[PDB]
RNA sequence: AAACUAUGCCGACUAGGGAUCGGGUGGUGUUUUUUUA
């Protein structure tokens, strides 16, 4: 049993977005630094396109089905 | 005098017509519905899907 | 023995109300004394004996 | 063919109500929903029910007592008379004195013995018993 | 709930309940429109544009950062397409598929699948021409 | 009982305190 | 109300409504404090009454939420409890004039009834098909659980024995329970 | 800079006075602030008692400017509460209904952010409504929500309660 | 298995019941009123 | 960013393709 | 040429269980493996 007006925080993040009691989004932003000039770039988690440093040129993430897998090397915080 | 049975009451409701006021229609005389304890128990059995039933059966003009 | 025995119900208060009962109060003094009240907006006091 | 948001909401009730649920999720929201069920709680068909907003239409998830037995909506939504409104009852209620035909009226939306006391009249929107 | 398919999915994007920016977010409003401007010139679409800001810029949203959508903010700056985006790819996949139905005339699919979508054409024609986006008298091919 | 064979660190909750979702006075 | 009663044969009337206490806001529930006089009533707000009185003597209230139940205890006669509508239970003692605990719970009690044996314990209705058992001065940990029934229960009563309570339950039964376990010993 | 210049109004009351001066000291106390401290500007001040018997300052700005105070609100609101103890400061724009309301709501919750909102209609007919909050900087707000309460009730004259959800309290 | 369900009681008249509600023809209407 | 650039797509692309087709 | 022993109450309708196909998220440690991809 489980009360629809009060649902625990456990069980709503189980939920699929668009069924919880609020829909909203289960992805977030991320702070990547380039390996070669340690300049930092902002990056989606389910980023569709091959974020590349505007400095340097070189590849931050790949696109993949879900989560965009980051390069081997770039160091990352959650924005 | 009346005694009232319990698929009197069920068919009553079908065709909308009022237990004390259908019967003064009938016999043109002032008329005194009851009820019996078999009626009433037979009324509470048949489910919630014959509340309505129940609770005009519970009408204080029947005896 | 103690199935063959079980017969739990003894009866009903009256008529019972018009409409459901949803309070009930007992009289922590009097043992047989019983108050209930239904959403007709009717109470009655009863004598369970 | 889609139903009215009112319709599916009364559905939702009818059959929460039925199957023993004591509380129901409905989902798009309104204003004339909520004085519906605003006129439903006056008369104790149902309890409370809160109202969540999620920027969209809304939510509502409403408690059931179980003393609903049905409620709905009548189209097409034709006026009715005040002098006629007893008639009406009649031929839409099971019997004289049981349940209600809420109206919206001029004064808003409310059953049909307040649209007598006030005498007003209006479209007719649906019944509660 | 797909209109000429059976399939019912439900993938979508869940818009945040908040509609102010992030607070991490620290770039000012102007310098967006101008990268919107700027992809635009280069002839990236609206859709394409949301995300490649969405994704390198940090911009979640272009209507919550700067305040209006991003068609607004290129009709503003002169920029607005001939017809409506989604009417566009309708209408180059019709024409790919006839491309295709020229080269392989046994292929009955194909003729199957260009009717449904010479179908969604017109509706969504239709529309607009109702609304005005699209002049009167315009018609598909 | 087949999470617990991989999670590492999956917690034992007695039946008797899962239905208090919390309390103002902490003691 | 004042009733004629039968009770004794000392005498040989006045049977009707006494007294009538408005109030601003519709009441939910209602009991009566058992040493003296007053009573407190809950609706959107806990409100304590003096029957010599016309309007609420003191006002009760943790927050905004409202109350749907309460139930004063039976030894020690100056504390009470009472239950929310945002799935809580609140304590409070009239030598104080004021709350003193609060718990926030999975779902919704309906009915609190104190242990007439033991001053500090109380059972309480949930609408997880669920009963609680509970220590005032502990209220972190149950003392128990009662889970034979299958819909809501909605009310909750000891006997004056203190070594059963008998629950109601929205799926039409009546089950009995001893304190020390936490199944059911029988189903009417 | 004259505290007069800081103030938009022709002709500033006394508190006005007093909140520009302490305004145009945080500008010549900071060495790089002042950038942005020198062009933000006030249109009035509303001192507005709460239920505890504290007030609060609601600092009625102009929207473009209430941008740049957003900002910066952090800092000029610790400062101003320093110079001004027994003083909730609060930044709020001077701007259909329920828009212009939802956007005073958010400028009072500022720098925390709205959870949810929901509406509980109770038998009787009575409505509480009430707004869930996020736990960013939950004691702060904890000590703030009866002055937001009483700061929202002043302005747009609604009885609405607010919660922090995920805590008890 | 045999068995037809029970379908309780009959409660009204007036108009047609679906999904979208109870519908009420021009004829009737006019009759009523 | 060159491979999803289109040619033909806003009014400024077709009057340069005008311009070039007389 | 084809059929030739079948069969299931229905619906606007609740809560589930085991298994399986495709996608996604997380955990975990075996297969896997190393700045060629
Ligand atoms: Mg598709
Ligand atoms: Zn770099
Ligand atoms: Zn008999």
């Amino acid at each position: 049993v489980q009360d629809l007006l009060h649902p625990t925080a456990a069980s709503e993040a189980r939920k699929h977005k668009l069924k919880t009691l609020v829909q909203g989004p289960r992805s977030y932003f991320l702070d990547v630094k380039c390996p070669g000039c340690l300049n930092i770039t902002t990056v989606f988690s389910h980023a569709q396109t091959a974020v590349t440093c505007e400095s340097c040129s070189t590849i931050l993430c790949t696109p993949t089905g879900g989560k965009a897998k980051l390069s081997e090397g770039t160091s990352f915080r959650r924005k | 005098q009346v005694l009232i049975d319990t698929n009197f009451i069920n068919f009553s409701i079908q065709k909308k017509v009022d237990i004390v006021r259908g019967m003064m229609d009938c016999l043109l005389a002032k008329c005194n519905p009851l009820i019996t304890d078999c009626v009433m128990a037979e009324l509470e059995k048949l489910g919630p899907k014959y509340r309505i039933a129940l609770k005009l059966a519970r009408d204080p003009r029947i005896k | 023995l103690e199935r063959m025995f079980a017969k739990p119900f003894v009866g009903q208060l009256g008529y019972g109300h018009r409409d459901g009962v949803y309070a009930i109060a007992k009289n922590y003094g009097s043992l047989n004394k019983l108050a209930t009240g239904s959403a007709d907006g009717v109470i009655k006091y009863w004598n369970m004996s | 063919t889609r139903s009215s948001v009112l319709a599916d909401a009364l559905n939702a009730i009818n059959n929460a109500e039925k199957t023993g649920k004591r509380q129901v999720l409905i989902r798009p929201s309104s204003k004339v929903i909520i004085k519906f069920l605003q006129v439903m709680q006056k008369h104790g068909y149902i309890g409370e029910f809160e109202y969540i907003d999620d920027h969209r239409s809304g939510k509502i998830v409403v408690q059931l007592n179980g003393r609903l037995n049905k409620c709905g909506v009548i189209s097409p939504r034709f006026n009715v008379k005040i002098g006629d409104i007893e008639k009406w009852t009649a031929n839409l209620l099971p019997a004289r004195q049981f349940g209600y035909v809420i109206l919206t009226t001029s004064a808003g939306i409310m059953d049909h013995e307040e649209a007598r006391r006030k005498h007003v009249s209006g479209k007719i929107l649906g019944f509660v018993y | 709930g797909r209109m000429h398919s059976a399939g019912k999915g439900i993938s979508s994007s869940a818009i945040p309940y908040s509609r102010n920016a992030p607070a991490w977010f620290k770039l000012s409003s102007e310098s967006v429109i101008e990268q919107i401007v700027k992809y635009a010139r280069k002839g990236l679409t609206p859709s394409q544009i949301g995300v490649l800001l969405r994704d390198a810029h940090g911009v979640t949203q272009a209507r919550v950062i700067t305040g209006n959508k991003i068609m607004r903010i290129l009709k503003s700056n002169g920029l607005a397409p001939e017809i409506p985006e989604d009417l566009y790819y309708l209408i180059k996949k019709a024409v790919s598929v006839r491309k295709h139905l020229e080269r392989n005339r046994k292929d009955k699919d194909a003729k199957f699948r260009l009717i449904l979508i010479e179908s969604r054409i017109h509706r969504l024609a239709r529309y607009y021409r109702t609304v005005a986006v699209l002049p009167p008298n315009w018609k598909y091919e | 009982a087949n999470e617990r064979r991989t999670r590492k660190d999956m917690p034992y909750i007695s039946e008797r305190k899962k239905q208090i979702v919390g309390t103002v006075h902490k003691y | 109300w004042s009733i004629n009663v039968d009770d004794y044969s000392n005498k040989n009337n006045e049977e009707g409504l006494i007294r009538t206490f408005d109030g601003e806001s519709a009441f939910q529930g209602i009991d009566s404090h058992r040493e003296n006089s007053t009573f407190a009533t809950g609706g959107a707000k806990i409100h304590l009454w003096d029957v010599n009185r016309l309007k609420p003597v003191s006002d009760l209230s943790w927050g905004a939420d409202n109350i749907t139940s309460l139930k004063f205890n039976q030894n020690e006669t100056d504390i009470l409890a009472s239950t929310g509508s945002d799935n809580s239970i609140v304590l409070y003692d009239l030598r104080t004039n004021s709350p003193t605990q609060k718990i926030v719970q999975t779902m919704r009690t309906n009915a609190i009834c104190w242990n007439p044996m033991e001053a500090f314990n109380f059972v309480t209705a949930n609408e997880d098909h669920n009963a609680y058992y509970y220590d005032m001065r502990n209220l972190s940990r149950s003392l128990n659980v009662f889970k034979d029934h299958v819909s809501a229960v909605m009310d909750v009563d000891f006997s004056p024995t203190g070594d059963e309570i008998v629950t109601g339950s929205y799926d039409k039964s009546i089950r009995i329970y001893k304190t020390n376990h936490g199944h059911s010993r029988e189903i009417y | 800079s004259a505290p007069q210049a800081k103030i938009l109004s022709q002709a500033p009351t006394e508190l006005e006075l007093q909140v520009a001066q302490a305004f145009v000291e945080l500008e010549n106390s900071s060495p790089e602030l002042k950038a942005e401290l020198r062009p933000l500007q006030f249109k009035s001040i509303r001192e507005i008692d709460v239920a505890g018997g504290k007030k609060a300052l609601a600092i009625f700005v102009p929207v473009p400017s209430l941008a740049g105070f957003h900002k910066v609100q952090t800092k000029l609101t610790r400062e101003l509460e320093k110079k001004f103890q027994d003083r909730h400061v609060i930044f709020l724009a001077e701007r259909t209904l329920t828009a212009v309301h939802d956007k005073i709501l958010e400028d009072l919750v500022f720098p925390t952010e709205i959870v949810g909102k929901r509406v509980r209609y109770l038998v009787g007919g009575n409505k509480i409504q009430k707004v869930l909050l996020d736990s960013k900087d939950v004691q702060q707000i904890d000590y703030k929500l009866e002055s937001f309460q009483a700061v929202y009730n002043k302005l747009t004259g609604k009885q609405i309660v607010f919660e922090i959800p995920s805590e008890t309290h | 298995k045999a068995t037809k369900r029970e379908r309780g009681l009959k409660i009204s008249s007036v108009g047609r019941s679906t999904r979208n509600g109870l519908i009420v023809s021009k004829r009737d209407i006019a009759r009523i009123s | 960013i060159d491979k999803k650039a289109k040619k033909d797509f806003y009014r400024f692309q077709v009057r340069e393709r005008k311009k070039q087709e007389i």
